[PDB]
């Protein structure tokens, strides 16, 4: 939800938070018994029962609305 | 003399009671072990069930 509530530039923050969550799951799995991180991630993204998850839909929405008509490319710095 | 016979009978009764305590302690230990194993089995089964449901939810449309 936090990723969906911010622009596309929050993708790095989302990736970092997902890595933190994966680390926490790995730490907790030593004693407890939880599902694989992939299963939880897909259930949260609703990608288990749908071809496309929430992340890709939000990326497409941002590309359509906020990215293309607001960002100007610079070939020197890419 | 009756005293010696009483002492022997008290030996017998004590041996029987000690055997009873051995059995009782063993029973308690058995209850403690069996249950832990059962808990592990139950948790494994529960994990399998949820995983199976996820697999099923992942390979069906509506």
């Amino acid at each position: 939800g936090r990723f969906e509530s911010e622009d596309l530039t929050s993708i790095v923050e989302l990736d970092g938070l997902l890595e933190i969550n994966r680390m926490t799951h790995k730490l907790l799995s030593r004693y407890l018994t939880l599902d694989g991180f992939d299963a939880m991630f897909r259930e949260a993204n609703h990608n288990v029962s749908a071809p496309y998850g929430r992340i890709t839909l939000h990326v497409f929405w941002e590309l359509n609305y906020d990215f293309l008509p607001n960002y100007c490319y610079n070939g020197s710095t890419n | 003399r009756e005293i010696h016979q009483d002492w022997a009978n008290r030996e017998y009764i004590e041996i029987i009671t000690s055997s009873i305590k051995k059995i009782a302690d063993f029973l308690n230990s058995f209850d403690m072990s069996c249950r832990s194993r059962l808990a592990t089995l139950n948790e494994k089964l529960t994990a399998l069930e949820r995983r199976i449901e996820y697999i099923e939810a992942r390979v069906t449309k509506g």
